[PDB]
RNA sequence: CACAUUCCAACCACACCUGGCGUGUGGC
């Protein structure tokens, strides 16, 4: 039997996926499930089966405690001082050898128990490899657009997941074409896929330029916030620390190419670079831009700005459902 | 109405037309289905529909003609052709077609094609008398190609290494043997960028097989040529796919007396492609290869040549070592004396970020001399002898550290003197 | 120009192995 077990252990179709070591704790984890199955009560046993080349040697665990419910997996502390255990739990002896790990019942739980373990491989490998790039932009096709989220291919058994909350009723899909974002959250305690993609987040855009913005990156240029009504309205405010850049001419282009490339990319959204102040009266005068602003006061105890327009250019100030203000609260 | 002005749209501009028609939201799907939807639409009410690709024989007879920004796949974009035009023109495979389509009719989902108008970017009645591929008499490379642009910028002088370490002409073989992390990618792409600057007139192609979608995404925008590539997320019946239709492409290109030179990058994983597609004849070699396995991939490879009667077709696939498997061993070893172009890039030169890494001593070119004139290759042949005791690194310091200053070629031949 | 044989949302199409029997020759 031991050698069927080294030619299993040795011609594991995902080498890489599934380590020696993780081979080899998912068999003691198999045959320990399949002699629980074997006797009627429930006794828990460990394995640890002569990783290398020999065959295996079981053990019986007993669980030091005062308790004695379930007692063939119970020893009390007083009545333990014999075989020298001295301690108050780890008592696992080897009480318990000759196991089968080779009959119908045992082969299936140990098949069943191998499905379970190349899963959690996996999943486990693609999580925190793909995890990398998080901060980063990723790419890769959709494997399928489902209701409450979409799961994309990002390329060999790669998966990534984007919620349904953070689409758009424009924003569109089906299997076969593919959306990028941000990965905002990484849950690899979770029971299925677990690289949460964003891409209503602020920083998306951020990172987009850094990607197409020279400017940005070399800490020469700040960018500094990000307001983003998703399908609204995605404006940036930008600073410069240095002294011979503008915050808004070489970000922009040359009147409209890249600021309106990147606005395609995101979907089209009206984005316009805005210039925030060191003051928040002159970021909320423009923020609410091109526009006038009759009255501006802040209040602290109130945590609130309160911004008064005049008459005149209510077409660019108030739009759809208050969106040019509507950044600036947000 | 033209297909490939729809091609050449972004798919936000196919979303704001579809919008405009005033039908079913169209951004939800494909753009293949999005461009099938549009001009469904159009068709129903539009002129003739005109369309353009390159075609692939089916086992059935018929044949589809597909795109090559769709890196030629199947889908709803394709133009049916019946077998009819096959016996009329004699159709084959790899043809350059463009020409009147129209929607299909009932219970029919592909567009059918109405009258040839190019074939090949030539006429029908030409198309009939030409002459076949293997059936030319190839010859070796007789007009060398000028990759020396002139203006020695930060990139351009690795061009001209070239120039003075491997000259290249149209029908030569070249193979690049470099293992990973040496910076062939750039190679090719700055070799595309100055082939298409010296030499707009011979149309230029390009292959990426199981590449990374970014660099795909780079360069089909960036050079010049139908960008053709094949991502690793499909298997490698797509990957065979193109190295069919691209293939059958130039060999149709070159025997309408054109000069067609083809970019591969890299034939290790095109040729491991094949292995995993072609079927196990029983005979396995050192890392699980047939050797059937090969025969395919050095058809894909000699199929370059220099034609006597008019045209030529030169390849330039590049080789992968140093990676630890036993195929790319196995393959380089088997392609070494396949080439008559060797450009051996060794990273001990890269490790050093002194770029272009090029093995100039173990590089080298046969029958060179019916590319350059006398004084050309007999500088060439003294500056080989001047460099070649040197070692590798200091080499290419020398090499790179005089091509600095000097700005033509031909006077840095003359100041090393 | 012309025949035209299409890469084939729920799901109709992808269902079954087996016994005792038979051939030829001879007999009145």
């Amino acid at each position: 039997m031991n050698k069927e077990i080294l030619a299993v252990v040795e011609a594991v179709s995902n080498e890489k996926a599934l380590p020696r070591e993780k081979i080899f704790e998912a068999l003691e984890s198999a045959l320990a499930t399949a002699t629980k199955k074997k006797y009627e009560q429930e006794i828990d046993v460990r394995v640890q089966i002569d990783r290398k080349s020999g065959d295996f040697d079981t053990f019986r665990r007993w669980l030091v405690v005062d308790e004695v419910t379930q007692p063939t997996k119970e020893i009390t502390l007083e009545a333990a001082r014999y075989e020298d255990e001295s301690l108050n739990l780890g008592d696992y002896v080897e009480d318990q050898i000759e196991s089968v790990t080779f009959d119908r019942i045992t082969t299936q739980t140990a098949k069943q128990v191998i499905v379970q373990k190349v899963r959690e491989a996996e999943r486990a490998m693609v999580v925190d490899q793909f995890r990398e790039h998080e901060g980063e932009i990723i790419t890769g096709v959709v494997k399928k657009v489902n209701r409450d989220n979409i799961s994309l291919d990002l390329g060999n058994n790669a998966e990534a997941v984007i919620l349904r909350e953070d689409m758009l009723p424009r924003e569109n899909f089906r299997p076969g074409d593919r959306v990028r974002g941000v990965l905002y959250s990484v849950r690899p305690e979770a029971r299925g896929a677990q690289l949460f993609v964003t891409r209503s987040k602020p920083e998306m855009l951020i990172e987009l330029f850094r990607i197409e913005v020279p400017e940005i990156g070399e800490e020469v240029i700040e960018i500094k916030a990000a307001a983003r009504d998703p399908g609204s309205r995605a404006k940036i405010a930008v600073k410069t620390n240095d002294k011979r850049i503008d915050p808004v001419g070489a970000c922009v282009g040359m009147r409209g190419a890249r600021v309106q490339a990147v606005s395609t990319e995101l979907g089209g959204e009206r984005i316009d670079i805005v210039l925030w102040d060191d003051n928040p009266a002159q970021f909320v005068i423009n923020a609410m831009a091109p526009a006038d602003v009759a009255s501006i006061v802040v209040d602290e105890d109130k945590h609130t700005m309160d911004i008064a327009v005049e008459a005149g250019n209510l077409a660019q100030a108030i739009g759809r459902n208050g969106q040019n203000v509507r950044l600036a609260s947000q | 109405m033209n297909l490939t002005e729809l091609k050449n749209t972004p798919v936000s501009e196919l979303i704001t037309l579809g919008e405009n028609m005033g039908l079913e939201n169209l951004a939800r799907m494909r753009k293949q289905d999005i461009i099938f939807a549009i001009l469904k639409q159009h068709a129903k009410s539009g002129e003739d529909i005109f369309g353009d690709g390159v075609l692939e024989i089916l086992q059935d007879g018929f044949g589809f003609l597909r795109s090559a920004d769709s890196s030629y796949l199947a889908g709803p974009d394709d133009i049916y052709v019946s077998p009819s035009q096959i016996r009329r023109f004699n159709l084959r495979t790899g043809d350059t077609i463009s020409g009147k389509i129209r929607p299909p009719k009932e219970g029919e989902r592909y567009f059918a094609l109405l009258k040839v108008n190019e074939v090949n970017f030539d006429k029908p009645e030409n198309a009939r008398n030409k002459i076949l591929f293997e059936n030319l008499t190839p010859l070796h490379a007789n007009s060398r190609l000028r990759m020396e642009r002139g203006n020695g910028s930060t990139e351009d002088l690795t061009a001209r290494v070239l120039d003075l370490a491997s000259p290249i002409g149209r029908g030569q073989r070249g193979l690049i043997v470099a293992p990973p992390k040496a910076g062939k990618t750039m190679l090719l792409q700055n070799i595309a960028q100055s082939i298409a600057y010296n030499h707009p007139d011979c149309v230029l192609m390009v292959l990426l097989i199981d590449e990374r979608p970014e660099e795909v995404t780079e360069m089909q925008r960036l050079v010049k040529g139908e960008v053709v590539a094949s991502t690793f997320d499909e298997p490698a019946s797509r990957h065979v796919q193109v190295a069919e239709m691209v293939i059958e492409k130039a060999k149709r290109l070159v025997e309408h007396k054109k000069d067609v030179i083809i970019l591969l990058d890299s034939i290790t994983r095109l040729a491991r492609a094949y292995n995993t597609v072609v079927p196990a004849s029983g005979k396995v070699l050192t890392g699980g290869v047939d050797a059937n396995a090969l025969h395919r991939p050095k058809r894909f490879f000699g199929a370059a040549r220099n034609v006597e009667e008019g045209g030529s077709l030169t390849i330039i696939a590049t080789a992968l070592i140093d990676t630890g498997s036993k195929m790319d061993e196995v393959i380089y070893e088997e392609f070494k004396g396949t080439g008559n172009m060797e450009l051996h890039l060794s990273r001990k030169i890269a490790e050093k970020r002194v770029f272009p890494a090029i093995d100039y001593n173990r590089s080298g070119t046969r029958k060179e001399e019916l590319l350059t004139t006398q004084e050309e290759l007999q500088k060439m042949w003294i500056l080989r002898k001047i460099i070649h005791p040197m070692g590798e690194i200091d080499a290419m310091e020398f090499l790179i550290n005089k091509l600095a200053m000097t700005k033509t070629n031909d006077d840095f031949f003359e100041m090393m003197k």
